[PDB]
């Protein structure tokens, strides 16, 4: 990982990690010679961890009514929160027509698009930590 | 018969009684109107100082504890609580000092000072709650705070920090007990008692100097039990652990010797705090101060108590009670909102303030509320509406918050009514906006093509009822210009004529025809330009 | 710094013409005291214009366009009821300044009505119907004036000639704030500075162009007030609408250096107090330290 | 200086209703003398009447004030079978002074075929909306569909009740949080009403049972900070009902308390602005103030008397 960590990819990596430990324990209980040379040679070639560190740093960098939207994200809702937000925006515009209807519509498209994009961004971080 | 109506201010409600207009030759006899409201609980000029001081203290309490918590866990919290109690004691002292204020002839102060003292007792209890030796020391401090009479005076002060020779010896014996090892004091008292037995007003004084320790009880009987307890903490053993005996002495000594206050004190000794709260309710004051004390107790509720968790719930109730108590003093309302920190009480008292409505000051308060908010939008809109009802500045503020259409209609009407009319909005950088742009274009034309173009675009977007005058102005602009590129306008002009015809169908005529003829000329000019 | 809190959300106080007085809104009796207190007087009607016109004489414009004047003979502790006027502005005047022989006043709707000394007859009136709340008012070169509406609209006007037009106009590029603060220099009767709502530091050169000579935001909320030194032009300090005076050390600094952390402040004269947006309770007494 | 004293209404005949404005500074009165009086509470504390005029041909039972966002509007109700809307008018020349205020008629509602008992404005969120109930026993709701045209009052709805006594009381709950509904108390069984989704018709969700004697008065309490709603009736007994919606049907009532310490007719029931306090008045000539317990039982705080 160098630029992105997908949800499914963090889950896949975790499963692989889980698979490695059981095998290690089995090797530990009883001993096999080809197996010991493979493990010892493998431990002689940290690099993977270093590589993952950069990905983690990138993820941190990415992580780096607005209040209502923030609360909805913490609670998480695109299908539930997103629609709610859209309706609320409509109701907030309800009182005032605004100077330009087309411009307002464009802003609405721009705000709801960006909103969900950002929420999906936030959603990843949970997968990257889990991985 | 009773008819009751709530007014829009909590301290102003009305009760009236309906009777028959005439009955048995007799007209109505109940025309009295009763002004039902808040009444007794909040009153007085100096009262204001005390209430204000209390509010300030509450604000300080809110300010400090939260900040400390932000700091996070420390002993500091243990000491911080003690400091707040000290501040409360200082406030009580200030209140006692104020009573001084009342002047002849005749005065009220004992109730004011006596009422204050109860608050002081609570502070002492809190300090005690804040080991047995330390408690004894606290009791001694409380006692300090609190012929034979001369001898008592000599002793009382000491306790709070041949016959004559015998008295001096007795005093020395008494000293040899406080110094010591409690086991050494036990033996020291016995020897003094033996000396007294050997001895079998000056003699009485000598016996008192021997002490050890019988007389103090007699003095209490002559009196007070609390004083006797203080004396015990001071000169016998300065550990305060068991209050059954002391309690009996106060209870029996007091009986041998306001009653409600004594009962409240007994409840406090029991440790309450529910009983103490009930006593406060019975007193009925201070209400807000009592609520603040409850909140402080909730904050303190350190020691792993399920009751305290219930205690926390009780504290939460108290803040709500304080909010209910608040009525119309704007700073007090702000303090209440701070204590609450929800939006319930918020918009609620917000609109209570709306009732209240000085208009500029109210607007400033609304702005402050908005700043605090950093629901809210609805409240802001309501405030804007209220200000508009109360003029041009308010309308502009409402437009900024967004009525705007109505403003556009007004401004457009004003710009039609007077040619020399000046509009602030127009000078400054929807349909109303388009109309304003058209007006600006007209102004540019008056100044003496970009302006005229903007005016026509404003017309194509929207239309105006005088509208005919605007069309005439456009024609004049074309004449100034010579209408080379209008081409569309002649086509545009025909559409306008059709619209006028439609309006006529829905609903100076000669003059109106002339304008159409003038328009035709511009179209002809455009045709000539096209030919060229 | 002594803060003799006296339980009145004080609207105004000023330096003696140690010596001082105070005035307050927000009560049944409109509250104003002299001074440790000399003449604590009650009156109906607010305090919009405030100038102790002598050691006795003292004038005050009130909320309904009212203007009350009296004379604080502190010797007999008696106030001679000097002057009364019903409808000046009925809004209040939304600033108050002084003019030679007259008060340099202005009001929200903009009734620039000139009561003058012994002019119980209100003779002169520029009754231009100012739409926004004109809260900016001063004498510049009296009667050079400038009505500043609540679009911050500093239009320079006149009163010595006639005709209700304004003489000139100063404005920022945007017109964001409403009128709260301006700054006519004691260093020069032409030099000014617009103190605005962002902790907004603007400077208005009359004689050298008219651009925004400053645009600098330092304090939190809207423009409160300041206290210049009455003979040290450079030394002052700036607040915002909560009340927090930052020690805007233009004598030489600005920090959290008030007796701060309170609600709002009352009115300005110092030789000492200032005035914030909500006009609340505070005090000080050591204004050279 | 301030004093609260008894004041003369200036009404020849008996006063049916008194109502406060939104601020609580103004009071409206109506009587059988056919005149409506408006009081100003001066900043100097004495109520002075602002204006009095002859509203109707027949006795004026009820009055109400609209929300101050719409403007200064009072609605009145009479035995002449009409409701009238009035708008306060003040005129000032773009100069100091010059403003004159006098009562004016925005419109008349002729539609009620019989004498009307009550009229109430709906909550502000709804818009200019009012309800009225009459001897025809038909509740009618009128709306102003244009806020600008205060004369443009359309008839939104008509529903049937029964025949005799009447009172109305809207839910004051702000809408966005809650749905509109209204309680009607006539005579004896009384059934309230709610509003449907997009049928846009009033339905009978439920009824308040246990009513005793004629229903003199009913009021809905402000539901500020409470999920449930409270309505109190002054029958010749005081009752408090708790409504809870939960989720076809979506309503439940409980009866919180009954109170007979009046020993007689309870003519008026009124609520606090917050809904914290209830008041009741009756033939004992006593006015009782009520608080809710922690248990949600009501307790009488105290009693005012008069004779």
């Amino acid at each position: 990982s160098v630029e992105e960590s997908e949800i499914s990819a963090m889950n896949q990596m975790s499963w692989l990690m889980k698979t490695a430990t059981i095998e290690l324990r089995i090797t530990s209980l009883n001993r096999q010679r080809s197996h010991t040379q493979r493990l010892l040679h493998l431990l002689l070639d940290r690099k993977i961890l270093r590589i993952l560190d950069s990905i983690q740093f990138s993820n941190e960098i990415p992580e780096p009514v607005i209040a209502n939207c923030e609360h909805k994200n913490r609670r998480g809702n695109v299908k539930l929160l997103h629609r709610v937000l859209v309706a609320e925006v409509n109701a907030l515009q309800g009182m005032a027509a605004i100077g330009q209807r087309p411009l307002l519509m464009e802003e609405i498209n721009t705000i709801l698009q960006y909103v969900v994009e950002r929420n999906k961004l936030l959603q990843c971080l949970h997968a990257k930590r889990h991985a | 018969h009773i008819g009751f109506s709530w007014g829009p201010g909590d301290l102003l409600l009305y009760e009236t009684l309906y009777q028959k207009q005439g009955n048995s030759e007799t007209a109505a006899r109940c025309p009295f109107m009763y002004l039902v409201r808040s009444d007794e609980d909040i009153y007085s000029p100096v009262l204001r100082k005390l209430f204000n001081e209390s509010h300030s203290i509450f604000v300080g309490l809110q300010k400090s504890a939260e900040e400390a918590s932000g700091k996070s866990r420390k002993a500091q919290l243990v000491q911080v609580s003690r400091n707040y109690r000290s501040v409360l004691r200082a406030c009580m002292e200030e209140m006692h000092t104020l009573s001084e204020s009342t002047r002849e002839t005749a005065q009220k102060y004992i109730s004011q000072i006596s009422i204050l003292s109860a608050m002081e007792l609570s502070w002492n209890l809190c300090e005690i709650l804040f080991p047995a030796g330390p408690l004894l020391i606290l009791l001694l401090e409380w006692v300090r705070l609190h012929h034979e009479k001369f001898w008592d005076g000599v002793t009382g002060y000491v306790l709070q920090g041949v016959l004559d020779d015998l008295l001096k010896k007795m005093p020395m014996l008494h000293t040899g007990g406080t110094q010591t090892f409690e086991l050494k004091w036990q033996h020291w008292r016995e020897e003094c008692e033996r000396h007294l037995q050997n001895g079998t007003h000056m003699e009485a004084v000598c016996r008192v100097l021997l002490g050890d320790e019988e007389v103090l009880l007699e003095k209490r009987d002559l009196m007070t039990w609390y004083h006797f307890l203080v004396s015990r903490l001071l000169f016998k053993h300065p550990t305060v652990k068991p209050t059954e005996l002391h309690f009996y002495a106060q209870s029996s000594l007091d009986m041998f010797l306001p009653e409600p206050l004594d009962n409240i004190l007994l409840a406090a000794f029991e440790f309450d705090i529910h009983q103490v709260i009930k006593e406060f309710s019975i007193v009925s004051s201070n209400w807000w101060f009592v609520a603040h004390l409850t909140d402080l107790l909730d904050h303190c509720q350190l020691f792993q108590a399920h009751n305290l968790y219930f205690g926390a719930n009780m504290r939460e109730f108290l803040l709500l009670d304080y909010a209910s108590g608040l009525f119309s003093h704007h700073s007090l309302w702000q303090l209440g909102v701070d204590y609450f920190d929800p939006n319930l009480g918020r918009e609620y008292l917000k609109l209570h303030m709306e009732r209240i409505p000085s208009t500029e000051k109210k607007a400033l308060k609304a702005l402050r509320i908005c700043e605090q908010r950093q629901q809210v939008r609805s409240i802001c809109k309501t405030m804007a509406m209220q200000s508009l009802c109360n003029a041009l500045s308010w309308s502009i503020r409402a437009k900024d918050a967004a009525l705007i259409s109505d403003r556009f209609l007004k401004e457009y009407c004003e710009r039609g009514n007077f040619t020399d009319l000046d509009l602030i909005d127009n000078l400054g950088s929807l349909s109303d906006r388009l109309t304003f742009l058209g007006k600006y274009r007209e102004f540019h034309r008056m100044y003496s093509f970009s302006e005229a173009a903007s005016l026509l675009l404003s017309l194509m977007t929207a239309r105006i009822a005088p509208c005919s005058f605007w069309l005439t102005l456009l024609l004049d602009a074309l004449p100034l210009l010579e209408q080379k590129q209008v081409i569309f306008s002649a086509e545009q002009t025909y559409e306008l004529m059709r619209c006028l015809e439609d309006r006529m169908a829905a609903k100076i005529q000669k003059q109106d025809s002339s304008i159409d003829n003038t328009k035709v000329e511009m179209l002809r000019l455009a045709l000539a330009r096209n030919l060229a | 710094f002594a803060a003799k809190f006296v339980s009145h959300k004080i609207s105004r106080t000023r330096w003696r013409p140690d010596v001082f007085a105070t005035g307050s809104w927000d009560n049944e009796e409109n509250k104003v005291c002299v001074w440790k207190q000399l003449c604590d007087i009650k009156h109906p009607g607010d305090v919009m214009d405030m100038q102790f016109l002598d050691k006795e004489r003292i004038v005050t414009g009130s909320s309904t366009g009212t203007v009350t004047i009296f004379r604080h003979h502190e010797n007999n502790q008696t106030l001679s009821v000097n002057q009364r006027w019903e409808q000046a502005h009925r809004a209040p005047c939304t600033a108050i300044v002084c003019s030679s022989p007259e008060i340099v006043s202005v009001g929200e709707d903009g009734r620039i009505n000139c009561f003058r000394a012994e002019s119980r007859d209100v003779l002169r009136t520029i009754d231009d119907a100012d739409s926004s709340t004109m809260h900016g008012v001063t004498f510049l070169r009296t009667t050079e004036i400038l009505t500043v509406n609540s679009v911050g609209q500093l239009k320079l006007w006149d009163l010595r000639k006639q005709g209700n037009d304004p003489t000139q106009i100063f404005s920022v590029t945007g017109e964001r704030v409403p009128l709260h603060c301006v700054d006519r220099h004691p260093n020069q009767q032409h030099v000014v500075a617009t103190g605005g709502q962002d902790g907004m530091l603007c400077i208005w050169d009359v004689r050298h162009g008219k651009m925004p000579m400053s645009l600098l935001n330092a304090h939190e909320a809207e423009m409160w007030e300041v206290h210049f030194h009455p003979s040290n032009p450079d030394h002052l300090f700036t607040c915002s609408e909560d009340g927090s005076l930052w020690h805007w050390d233009a004598s030489a600094e600005i920090t959290n250096l008030l007796p701060s952390s309170t609600l709002s402040v009352n009115s300005l004269d110092v030789l000492l107090v200032c005035g914030t947006d909500a006009e609340a309770i505070y005090v000080t007494r050591r204004l050279f330290s | 200086m301030f004093v609260a004293r008894s004041i003369a209404a200036d009404h020849k005949d008996l006063i049916h209703d008194v109502s406060f404005d939104f601020h609580g500074r103004r009071m409206a009165t109506c009587s059988s003398d056919q005149s409506v009086k408006v009081w100003d509470k001066s900043e100097n504390g004495n109520w002075h009447c602002t204006a009095s005029w002859k509203t109707h041909s027949g006795s004026v039972w009820r009055v109400t004030w609209a929300h101050p966002e719409f403007g200064q509007v009072l609605a009145s109700c009479s035995f002449d079978r009409t409701a009238a809307v009035w708008e306060e008018i003040v005129g000032e020349s773009n100069d100091k002074l010059r403003g004159q205020s006098h009562w004016v008629k925005r419109t008349t509602l002729v539609d009620s075929r019989t004498s009307v008992t009550d009229v109430k404005f709906a909550p502000k969120h709804m818009g200019l909306m009012l309800a009225t109930c009459s001897a025809d026993g038909v509740v009618r709701i009128y709306e102003a569909p244009d806020v600008m045209n205060l004369s443009q009052w359309s008839l939104q709805h008509e529903i049937s009740c029964k025949l005799s006594c009447s009172c109305i009381s809207w839910n004051p709950s702000s809408s966005r949080a809650h749905s509109p509904m209204i309680a009607v108390g006539s005579d004896g069984k009384v059934q309230i009403y709610e509003y449907n989704e997009n049928t846009r018709k009033y339905a009978k969700a439920e009824t308040l049972m246990s009513v005793s004697d004629p229903v003199h008065d009913i009021a809905f309490a402000p539901n500020l900070g409470r999920s449930f709603h409270i309505l109190a009736v002054a029958t010749k007994d005081v009752r408090i009902f708790t409504m809870k919606p939960l989720r076809v049907t979506k309503f439940e009532i409980h009866t919180v308390a009954q109170f007979d310490n009046h020993n007689s007719q309870v003519w008026r029931v009124s609520w606090n602005i917050t809904g914290t306090v209830l008041a009741s008045s009756g033939d004992d000539g006593t006015v009782r103030l009520w608080k809710a317990n922690y248990m949600d039982n009501w307790k009488c705080i105290g009693v005012l008397k008069g004779d």
